[PDB]
């Protein structure tokens, strides 16, 4: 009996098949959410700073209030 | 670029053990002759080539 390499192919491993596709990011939704971020950030940064106002007349009070010094 | 090198070596590796089990050396071998092919295809090696291109 002869025993050589044999032949096996199965699933022919696929020749040339595309791997890169478009995932998470669509186009329009991502300035929905980008442009969005924004405008969270803006109105969430400027009530901090009308709280801010709330101490920074306070502390200019403390000038005026005292004199002895 | 780093990555990519890297990347690739690591499978380019592998690709020697091909030619290690089918000749001597590592990377130069005497294997295609004037007379066809010098020595056959391990047992061994038939399943690899399958295993590796999947």
């Amino acid at each position: 009996x002869x025993x050589x390499x044999x032949x096996x192919x199965x699933x022919x491993x696929x020749x040339x098949x595309x791997x890169x596709x478009x995932x998470x990011x669509x186009g329009y939704s991502m300035f929905a959410v980008g442009i969005g971020a924004l405008l969270f950030g803006y109105w969430s940064m400027m009530k901090w700073n009308r709280e801010r106002r709330r101490l920074q007349i306070e502390d200019f009070e403390a000038r005026i209030a005292l004199m002895p010094l | 670029a780093m990555t990519p090198f890297f990347w690739m070596f690591e499978e380019r590796e592998k690709m020697f053990e091909f030619y290690e089990r089918v000749s001597g050396a590592r990377m130069h071998a005497a294997y295609v002759r004037p007379g066809g092919v010098h020595q056959d295809l391990p047992l061994g090696l038939m399943d690899d080539i399958y295993e590796f291109s999947k």
